[PDB]
């Protein structure tokens, strides 16, 4: 959840098929552009 | 011709350039050419409003750079300011061709930034990095350290110009996605030299340009645990106002795993004045490798050196990717074709690839000084008997051919002839491999049947050090030992820009590359009937391996069924092409990328037009 996420990242381990996968991230990037 | 102040005459009036890269003065792979020599034209069009912003090292400041002062007062304000603040700014020139304006940034001195600014990412784009990668980290340290040179440039100027800046690689994406996080007044560029899952999908995973539609892009980069690097590089990828690749090959690649068409495509270049510094060359070149040849087949010298030809492969030791496997095959394909048909003509192919040796074998060497030691003998014996003859025939009488060699001239040649004596056969490799038994071109050669037989038709030659001009056995640098050469053989299955093929054709040489490359997709692009121009493309991507092979091996029987007049038309041809990758042309796309960025990001007082019109029409 948000922090744990974050720390997930830090530590290697990425949800890059749920929620920490491209998707979300491009949908956040699409604001500032 | 088509110089740069041809038809994109455009108003660029206060507009200061910034060519982000994390590889200016500190050399490390391939775009560190591509900047040096691009900086010349770069700053013929902008002037002195064009600065390379790149990390600091003490190796590349103390060899290549010049520390001068900010020639601005908001230059000097931003350095002072950032340097108060808790950094380490450099500024300098670049001691290059063009002299352009450097900023220096060392990363290592905003350690202490790293956990507050690796959290700030995250709040912006969700974006996490591992702590133990040790060069993505160095990554986030540079691009916010860009971007915080950014902002307080455009804070510290009296008048503020429009700003474009240009990132070169994921290493420095982060700073173009800051720069649109922070909704700065810049206008964005981004160019791709390589994708970074395509180097990683071509060695393992099968099929990798007949696939490009079913890999799952997540998957892989996950797995193979690069997802942070990915991402950084897909980001910066998406949130650019231009974005571009350095070929179309590269440009299919990056529309199905980066999930964006290029804006543009723009070739890599280069300066071929000095290149031109083309058959006397030639001809040296090519004495110098026939008597390297007599030197290395010594005793065994049955076989026409008038009507025999040199091939060579140049590059990496990558078996597979720079497609050494197909060359070897179609090799031994052309040998048994060479001698079914009887011909009189030979093939000595050299495979110029680094691996791991210690030195020298003693078989090259002894073959080496037995030819030394036969070229002395016979110039002393030429020498003594030039004498003789022209003294008798000073007095009027034709020379008694039985009595000009005498006791000591006949010892210095039973000398000679003693010393060529052998029953081996000449090796494949002039050193002594560290992997020998696990050394893939060995155990193709092995397989394949290529033992420098006198029957063979083929010979081969693997040299593994890099050519120099001081080595004992090729006292010769690389561009002169190739510019001997009959044809180059590149078939290459993975490369985005070959710069080995192309700096081959610039020196007039023949050469054969695939559709799989980008010099080979420019080449097919912008030529029509290469092959009149000596430029073969081998057509690797619509073909399996063995029809790749079986036209490789049509290709070089055709090449060796030419006559001297066909070659020597051919070699012409080649050498009046060295025009078509110079700056002074492909520099004009970086110029388009470069307004079209401008227009997008302020179109307000800029407005592009889009005019792609940028050639050989002969025979077909």
């Amino acid at each position: 959840s948000s922090e744990e996420r974050k720390e997930r990242w830090e530590q290697g381990q990425a949800d890059y098929m749920g929620a920490d996968s491209f998707d979300n991230i491009k949908r956040k990037l699409d604001t500032y552009l | 011709p088509g110089l740069e102040d041809w038809e994109d005459e455009f108003d660029l009036e206060n507009a200061v350039l910034f060519e982000v890269a994390w590889e200016v003065a500190n050399k490390v792979g391939g775009i560190y050419t591509v900047l040096q020599t691009k900086a010349k034209v770069t700053g013929d069009e902008w002037g002195d409003n064009y600065f390379l912003v790149g990390p600091y090292t003490e190796q590349g400041v103390r060899t290549q750079v010049e520390l001068l002062e900010a020639p601005t007062p908001a230059l000097k304000r931003t350095l002072d300011s950032m340097n108060s603040k808790g950094c380490k700014v450099y500024f300098g020139r670049w001691l290059i061709e063009g002299g352009p304006l450097v900023v220096l940034l060392d990363v290592g001195a905003s350690a202490w930034a790293l956990e507050r600014w690796k959290g700030e990412l995250w709040d912006t784009c969700n974006i996490g990095v591992p702590w133990y990668d040790r060069e993505a980290n160095d990554a986030v340290l540079f691009g916010f350290l860009t971007t915080w040179f950014l902002g307080e440039f455009l804070a510290q100027s009296e008048e503020k110009p429009h700003v474009v800046a240009h990132f070169h690689e994921w290493l420095a994406g982060v700073g173009l996605c800051l720069c649109r996080a922070r909704r700065l007044p810049v206008a964005t560029i981004f160019t791709t030299h390589a994708t970074l899952l395509g180097r990683y999908l071509c060695a393992g995973a099968v099929d990798f340009y007949n696939n490009l539609e079913n890999f799952n892009v997540d998957k892989e980069a996950g797995e193979r645990q690069i997802y942070h690097r990915y991402c950084m590089e897909r980001a910066a990828a998406h949130c650019a106002h231009v974005f571009t690749t350095v070929s179309q090959i590269t440009a299919i690649e990056a529309q199905h795993l980066l999930k964006r068409k290029p804006d543009i495509v723009t070739p890599n270049g280069l300066n071929v004045k000095k290149f031109s510094a083309f058959q006397n060359l030639h001809a040296q070149s090519k004495a110098r490798i026939q008597e390297f040849v007599r030197g290395h087949f010594y005793g065994h010298l049955d076989f026409n050196l008038d009507k025999t030809l040199y091939f060579f492969i140049a590059g990496r030791y990558e078996f597979s990717n720079k497609g050494a496997d197909v060359f070897l095959e179609a090799l031994a394909r052309l040998n048994y074709l060479l001698r079914v048909n009887g011909s009189e003509q030979t093939v000595v192919a050299f495979f110029i690839m680094p691996a791991r040796t210690n030195n020298f074998n003693v078989e090259t060497l002894k073959g080496q000084a037995v030819r030394k030691q036969l070229w002395d003998t016979a110039n002393t014996v030429k020498e003594k008997f030039g004498r003789k003859l022209y003294e008798s025939l000073l007095v009027g009488s034709l020379p008694d051919m039985n009595k000009m060699l005498d006791k000591e001239d006949f010892t210095m040649m039973k000398r000679a002839i003693f010393a060529t004596q052998r029953q081996s056969f000449p090796p494949v490799c002039t050193h002594n491999m560290l992997d020998d038994s696990s050394d893939p071109i060995l155990t193709t050669i092995r397989r394949i049947g290529l033992f420098n037989s006198s029957a063979d038709r083929v010979k081969v030659i693997f040299h593994p050090e890099f050519l120099s001009s001081t080595s004992p056995l090729l006292p010769v640098d690389y561009e002169e030992f190739v510019r001997g050469c009959h044809l180059g053989v590149f078939p290459s299955y993975y490369e985005p820009w070959g710069y080995t093929p192309a700096e081959c054709t610039v020196m007039g040489i023949p050469s054969i590359s695939t559709n799989l490359s980008g010099f080979g997709c420019f080449m097919e692009e912008h030529i029509a009937d290469p092959s009149a121009y000596g430029i073969y493309i081998l057509d690797r991507r619509f073909r399996s391996l063995d029809d790749s092979c079986s036209q490789l091996t049509s290709f070089l029987y055709s090449f060796c069924q030419q006559s001297r007049r066909q070659r020597i038309i051919q070699r012409n041809r080649t050498e009046r092409l060295s025009d078509l990758l110079d700056w002074k042309y492909l520099g004009r796309y970086y110029m388009s990328a470069r307004h079209m960025a401008l227009s997008k990001a302020f179109p307000e007082h800029f407005t592009y037009e889009p005019n792609e019109a940028d050639p050989r029409p002969a025979s077909v």
